RNA sequence: CGCGAAGAACCUUACCUGGUCUUGACAUCCACGGAAGUUUUCAGAGAUGAGAAUGUGCCUUCGGGAACCGUGAGACAGGUGCUGCAUGGCUGUCGUCAGCUCGUGUUGUGAAAUGUUGGGUUAAGUCCCGCAACGAGCGCAACCCUUAUCCUUUGUUGCCAGCGGUCCGGCCGGGAACUCAAAGGAGACUGCCAGUGAUAAACUGGAGGAAGGUGGGGAUGACGUCAAGUCAUCAUGGCCCUUACGACCAGGGCUACACACGUGCUACAAUGGCGCAUACAAAGAGAAGCGACCUCGCGAGAGCAAGCGGACCUCAUAAAGUGCGUCGUAGUCCGGAUUGGAGUCUGCAACUCGACUCCAUGAAGUCGGAAUCGCUAGUAAUCGUGGAUCAGAAUGCCACGGU
C-alpha cells in the first residue's frame, strides 16, 4: 500500500513513505517549510521530483532521526530515492546518471593519537 | 623498532585469556589483586614444578585455578597432600573456596615457558649461552616445531658490553594474525647482570 | 601530484538555477565553513541584478564574468638563478577560478552597508566594465605586457 | 509473574553459549519462553602511555567490551526456578534474575 | 616506589576507614544545615581536633603492585604501564587492543 | 573564602592561646605556625610571631587588618631584584 | 621544551627551615604483658609524650597462635643515594621506509657472486617480461577491528506503517513491517567491455553496482642505526650511607621574575556583536556516584527529594543554524585582560596557592617583519559535547558529533 525508502547521509536515518496524493509532504509531523529553515536544505528534498514527473501525484509521509541539518536533508534525499526504486525501476538511466541512488559512504574520521583534529599534526619548531 | 606482544595482539582472536572472569567496577581491581597474589605466590614456591600457564576462573561463589605444567607428580605429592595445602593457602588468599585442576603438557619443549625457563636456569648454572640456545632449537624441531626463534640478550659471557644474540629456524609469521605463536619471556639473574630470554614458537595457523 | 595524476573535483551544481559556476563561486566565497549564509547572499545579489538589468540574470553574471576572466597569468620561477615571472596561457578551468576569487576580495574592500549589497554593486559595475575587477584586470594586463620581455626567458 | 533474565559477559561467543544453554533447560522443565534480545553492547576504551619515562605519541588503546542479553520468561514454575538455580553455567557470565 | 611511602598510605587509609563513619559525615552535615546555630562552630573545633590524617582527600591512590603515584587507573588499581604488560600476558579479562 | 554559613576559620591551639593571653593581658608575642588561621578581633593590639618557613615574623594586630589571615603578613620569598 | 605530571593548598614530595627517632615507618625471627575499639582531658606546630575509664574473643592435651599492640638485643631492614657508558624490561627515531636473507644449482683459485640485476609497473623486492638461475622464508599484502549496502534471526528498557482505543502525548491493548540494538551470512575480485601497452603485467575509460580499483580510516613497525631515553614504574651487577644519603612530623618550595624561546587558548570584529522565538546529534560517565521535579536565591548554589548498577533514571541540553528587530564601522552594544567590592562550592584548612557567579573598571590589540608550521576530502577551517586524572582544581590530553 505504501512504498518504503531509507536514507542515510552522514549519521542520520530517514523513514520515507509514498502514497498517491496531491503533492503534499509532511516531515516529523511538521511541514517541510517549517522544519528545514535553510532554502537549500528545503529544495534538495524536492530535487528528484522534477526529473521524475510524480511530484503532483504523491503525498509523502517522512520521519527522519539523528544527524544534523545538511545530513538530515541528504538522508531525506536518499530515502525518497530508494522509495521510488520499488515503484517504477524503469527510470534508472536518468536517476543514476544524476547520482541519487548512490549512498554517500563518506564519513567523519576518528581522532588519532598524536593528532589534534585526526589529521592535523601539532605545529612544531625544527630547532 | 619495537614489536607488539604476540600474545597481546592475538589475545582476542586465538589466545585464550589467562583470566576468564567477569564482574563490575566494584570488585574489578580487588579480584585483579587477588589474581596477582595467587599467581606470584604460586610461581615462587613452584619454581621447580615447571609451572607453565596459570588460568584463574571465578565462578560466582568460588575461584578455580588451572595449572598447566609438565611435572604433575611434584605439584600433587603423595595422595594429594600438597594440592590440599595449596588449596588452603590459595583459598585464604582470595577469601573464598578454591578448586585446583592440574593439566599436564606432554610436549614441554613446544611451550614457550618451559624452554624459556630452562635456558635462563642454565645461565646461573654457567652453561654457555650459544650452546644453550642451540640445544633448545634442536629439541623443538625434533619434537615437531613448525618454527622457532630464541632471543638471549644482555651481558653475554661476562663481557663489559651487552650484546644481542638470536637464532631462528623454521617459520615465525608474527604479522599473520591467524598464526599460532606461543610467546613467553624469562629472565636470568647472573653474577654479571641480568639476562632476558624471548621465545617464539609457531605451531600452525587457524 | 608527484606519482598519480588526477582530474578535477565534481561539485554539485547550483540548485536554484542549475549552474556549476554559481555553486563554485559561493563555495569559494564561503569562509570558515559557513555555506548556509553564503547561499542566502548569493541569491540576494543575483535578484538585485535581475531587477536592475534584464530579467534573465544568468547572462548578466556571465558578462560580468567574461570581462574579468583572465587568459594570461604570471608565474614565478628560477632557472639560472634569476627571478622569472613567466607568462603562460591558463586553461579555462583555472581562468574562471582565478577571476571569481579576485572578485571575492574586491567586494570586501568595497566597504558598503552589507556584504550582500557590496557583492551586488561589484557584480553590476563589472557588467558596465567600470568595476575594480576590470581595474585589476587592466593591472594584470600591464604587468603581462611587461612580462612579454620575460616571455622568452628560460622555460618559456 | 513474568521474570527477566540479564546476562553480562566480556566475550560475545560466551553469551551466546550461555543463552543457548539456559533455553533448553527451560524446555527440560517444559515451559514456553521468549527469544533473547541484544541490548546495546557497551565498549570501554582506555588509552595508556606505553613508554616508561617519556613519550606522548606512543600510546596504546585498550577496550573492554561487555555484551548484554535479556531473556523474558512468560509462565514460570517452581520446577523452572529450581532448574535456574541448579543449572551450572560458565564463570564468565553473571546472573541477575529479577522477580 | 618506596616501602616507607606504601606504609604511609596503608596507615592513611586505615584511619580514614576508622573515622569516616563516626564523626566526619555528621560534622559535615551539621555544618551545612541552616536549622542549627553555633553548634556548627563547636563542631568545627572538634573536627580540627581529630588527627587530621582521617580525610580521604589526604589519601592518594597509587598502584598497589608498585606504589607509583602517577599514571593511576581506578578500574584496574594499577599504574599505566603495569596495566599494559599484564594485559599483554592476558591477565585482564575482555581486554585487548582497540581499533576503530 | 569559607562560606558564610560555615563561619570564619580559627585553630584550636591558636584560639585557646589567644584567649588566655587576652585574659592575662597583652604581655608577649604569640608563637605560632598556623598561618591558615584567620585574624579575629579578640586578638586586637597584639604581636603575633607568624612563621614564614625559616623565621617567625612579628605582626601587630590592628583594626583594619581584621578578617585577613594570620599568614598573610609573612612574605615567604625574598626577591630583591634581578639586577645586582 | 601543554614532555615523565591521566591534574604540587595539606597529601602527592623525592627539596628547604625547624622540632624529632635510631632493629627503626615497612618484613622475618627472640623476650614480657596483653583483643581491637569507644568516651575524656593536658603539654606541644604536630609527631610524640602524659593522664583516666570500659574490654579480654576462638580451638583447646589449657602447653600457643593469629588481627595484632608496646619496650630491649642482634641477622639487619631501609636509600626516588651514584653509574642507562654494566644491564633486563619498556620506548622514541629513520619509518610502514621496502627491504633482510636462505636452500639447491651455476660462476669465481678464493673471500664471495648470482638469485636481489635489467625493460616496464606498483602503495610495495607488487606483478610481468627478460635474465644461470630454480624455488623458499622473514617483511609488503591477506587473516583481526570499525564504517559504507543488503538478507536472515530475537523484540524490551528500544521502534510505531497498519488496526482499533486514543487523559489525544507511542500514552493503551496491539503489530514485529520498519528506524534501532547485535549475531550470523552475501557482496568488491581489475570480475566483464573498450582503448593505450611490449597480444604480458599493469594503466585509462566504461557498464552494472550501496561502495571500483588497497572503498574510506585503525591495529599490525623486518633485518638494523643512533654507547638514543629510562638505575625516579619496576627488577638488577657493581659503588656508597646505615645514630643517616634511612624514618615521623608542622610550616615553606616545586606557582619566584630585569629577559629569551617553544606549544596552545582568547581576540582585534559587520560572514560580526547584542536581544527574542525556534531544530535536530554522536560518544561516554555514574553506588562514599550521577542527581531530576518543586521551592528560595540576579547568580555560581542551597533545601526537600523521585529514580537509576542503567537502551528506562541523572549529568542533558547541544553550539555555529534560521526567522525576526537594533548596532552602522566608531578602540565601537567590539575585545577581554587587569583591578576593586561582595559571594558560592570542595576540603581539617583556598595567605603564599583552587575553580566558578553577581556588580564596578575596561589594558594591548584595527590581522601582525625577516622567517616559519599543519593540511589533498568530510580533510583543512570552525562550533560545541564527553571521558580519564579527579575531594576541588583544563585553554592540556584522549574521544564524539554538527556545518
Ligand atoms: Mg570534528
Ligand atoms: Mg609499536
Ligand atoms: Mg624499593
Ligand atoms: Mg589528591
Ligand atoms: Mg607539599
Ligand atoms: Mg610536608
Ligand atoms: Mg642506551
Ligand atoms: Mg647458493
Ligand atoms: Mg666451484
Ligand atoms: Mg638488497
Ligand atoms: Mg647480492
Ligand atoms: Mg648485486
Ligand atoms: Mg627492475
Ligand atoms: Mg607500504
Ligand atoms: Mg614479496
Ligand atoms: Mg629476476
Ligand atoms: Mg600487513
Ligand atoms: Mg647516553
Ligand atoms: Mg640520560
Ligand atoms: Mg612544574
Ligand atoms: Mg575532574
Amino acid at each position: 500500500n505504501q512504498y518504503y525508502g531509507t536514507g542515510r547521509r552522514k549519521s542520520s536515518a530517514a523513514r520515507v513513505f509514498i502514497k498517491p496524493g496531491n503533492g503534499k509532504i509532511v516531515i516529523n509531523q511538521r511541514s517541510l517549510e517549517q522544519y528545514f529553515g535553510r532554502e537549500t536544505a528545503r529544495m534538495v528534498v524536492r530535487q528528484p521530483l522534477e526529473l521524475v514527473d510524480m511530484v503532483e501525484k504523491l503525498d509523502l509521509y517522512i520521519t527522519v532521526k539523528g544527524g544534523g541539518i545538511s545530513g538530515q536533508a541528504g538522508a531525506i534525499r536518499h530515502g525518497i530515492t530508494r522509495a521510488l526504486m520499488e515503484y517504477d525501476e524503469s527510470l534508472r538511466s536518468e536517476l543514476r546518471k544524476a547520482g541519487f541512488v548512490t549512498r554517500d559512504a563518506r564519513q567523519v574520521e576518528r581522532k588519532k593519537v598524536g593528532l589534534r583534529k585526526a589529521r592535523r599534526r601539532p605545529q612544531f619548531s625544527k630547532r | 623498532g619495537q614489536k607488539v606482544h604476540p600474545n597481546g595482539i592475538r589475545l582476542g582472536i586465538v589466545k585464550p585469556w589467562n583470566s576468564t572472569w567477569f564482574a563490575n567496577t566494584k570488585e574489578f581491581a580487588d579480584n585483579l589483586d587477588s589474581d596477582f597474589k595467587v599467581r606470584q605466590y604460586l610461581t615462587k614456591e613452584l619454581a621447580k614444578a615447571s609451572v607453565s600457564r596459570i588460568v584463574i576462573e571465578r565462578p560466582a561463589k568460588s575461584i578455580r585455578v588451572t595449572i598447566h605444567t609438565a611435572r604433575p607428580g611434584i605439584v600433587i605429592g603423595k595422595k594429594g597432600e600438597d594440592v590440599e595445602k595449596l588449596r588452603k593457602v590459595v583459598a585464604d588468599i582470595a577469601g573464598v573456596p578454591a578448586q585446583i585442576n592440574i593439566a599436564e603438557v606432554r610436549k614441554p619443549e613446544l611451550d614457550a615457558k618451559l624452554v624459556a625457563d630452562s635456558i635462563t636456569s642454565q645461565l646461573e648454572r654457567r652453561v654457555m649461552f650459544r650452546r644453550a640456545m642451540k640445544r633448545a632449537v634442536q629439541n623443538a624441531m625434533r619434537l615437531g616445531a613448525k618454527g622457532i626463534k630464541v632471543e638471549v640478550s644482555g651481558r653475554l659471557g661476562g663481557a663489559e658490553i651487552a650484546r644481542t644474540e638470536w637464532y631462528r629456524e623454521g617459520r615465525v609469521p608474527l604479522h599473520t594474525l591467524r598464526a599460532d605463536i606461543d610467546y613467553n619471556t624469562s629472565e636470568a639473574h647472573t653474577t654479571y647482570g641480568v639476562i632476558g630470554v624471548k621465545v617464539w614458537i609457531f605451531k600452525g595457523e587457524i | 601530484p608527484r606519482r598519480r595524476v588526477i582530474g578535477q573535483r565534481k561539485i554539485l551544481p547550483d540548485p536554484k538555477f542549475g549552474s556549476e559556476l554559481l555553486a563554485k563561486f559561493v563555495n569559494i566565497l564561503m569562509v570558515d565553513g559557513k555555506k548556509s549564509t553564503a547561499e542566502s547572499i548569493v541569491y540576494s545579489a543575483l535578484e538585485t541584478l535581475a531587477q536592475r538589468s534584464g530579467k534573465s540574470e544568468l547572462e548578466a553574471f556571465e558578462v560580468a564574468l567574461e570581462n574579468v576572466r583572465p587568459t594570461v597569468e604570471v608565474k614565478s620561477r628560477r632557472v639560472g638563478g634569476s627571478t622569472y615571472q613567466v607568462p603562460v596561457e591558463v586553461r579555462p578551468v583555472r581562468r574562471n577560478a582565478l577571476a571569481m576569487r579576485w572578485i571575492v576580495e574586491a567586494a570586501r574592500k568595497r566597504g558598503d552597508k552589507s556584504m550582500a549589497l557590496r557583492l551586488a554593486n561589484e557584480l553590476s559595475d563589472a557588467a558596465e566594465n567600470k568595476g575594480t575587477a576590470v581595474k585589476k584586470r587592466e593591472d594584470v594586463h600591464r604587468m603581462a605586457e611587461a612580462n612579454k620581455a620575460f616571455a622568452h626567458y628560460r622555460w618559456l | 509473574q513474568r521474570i527477566r533474565i540479564r546476562l553480562k559477559a566480556f566475550d560475545h561467543r560466551l553469551i551466546d553459549q550461555a543463552t543457548a544453554e539456559i533455553v533448553e533447560t527451560a524446555k527440560r522443565t517444559g515451559a514456553q519462553v521468549r527469544g533473547p534480545i541484544p541490548l546495546p553492547t557497551r565498549k570501554e576504551r582506555f588509552t595508556v602511555l606505553i613508554s616508561p619515562h617519556v613519550n606522548k605519541d606512543a600510546r596504546d588503546q585498550y577496550e573492554i567490551r561487555t555484551h548484554l542479553r535479556l531473556v523474558d520468561i512468560v509462565e514460570p514454575t517452581e520446577k523452572t526456578v529450581d532448574a535456574l538455580m541448579r543449572l551450572d553455567l560458565a564463570a564468565g557470565v553473571d546472573v541477575q534474575i529479577s522477580l | 616506589a618506596k616501602q616507607s611511602m606504601k606504609a604511609r598510605e596503608v596507615k592513611r587509609v586505615a584511619l580514614a576507614d576508622k573515622y569516616f563513619a563516626k564523626r566526619a559525615e555528621l560534622k559535615a552535615i551539621i555544618s551545612d544545615v541552616n536549622a542549627s546555630d553555633e553548634d556548627r562552630w563547636n563542631a568545627v573545633l572538634k573536627l580540627q581536633t581529630l588527627p587530621r590524617d582521617s580525610s580521604p582527600s589526604r589519601q592518594r591512590n597509587r598502584c598497589r603492585q608498585t606504589g607509583r603515584p602517577h599514571g593511576f587507573l581506578r578500574k584496574f588499581g594499577l599504574s599505566r604501564i603495569k596495566v599494559r604488560e599484564a594485559a599483554m600476558r592476558g591477565e585482564i579479562p575482555g581486554l585487548k587492543k582497540a581499533s576503530w | 573564602p569559607r562560606s558564610l554559613k560555615k563561619g570564619p576559620f580559627i585553630d584550636l591551639h591558636l584560639l585557646k592561646k589567644v584567649e588566655k593571653a587576652v585574659e592575662s593581658g597583652d604581655k608577649k608575642p604569640l608563637r605560632t605556625w598556623s598561618r591558615r588561621s584567620t585574624i579575629f578581633p579578640n586578638m586586637i593590639g597584639l604581636t603575633i610571631a607568624v612563621h614564614n618557613g625559616r623565621q617567625h615574623v612579628p605582626v601587630f594586630v590592628t583594626d583594619e587588618m581584621v578578617g585577613h589571615k594570620l599568614g598573610e603578613f609573612a612574605p615567604t620569598r625574598t626577591y630583591r631584584g634581578h639586577a645586582a
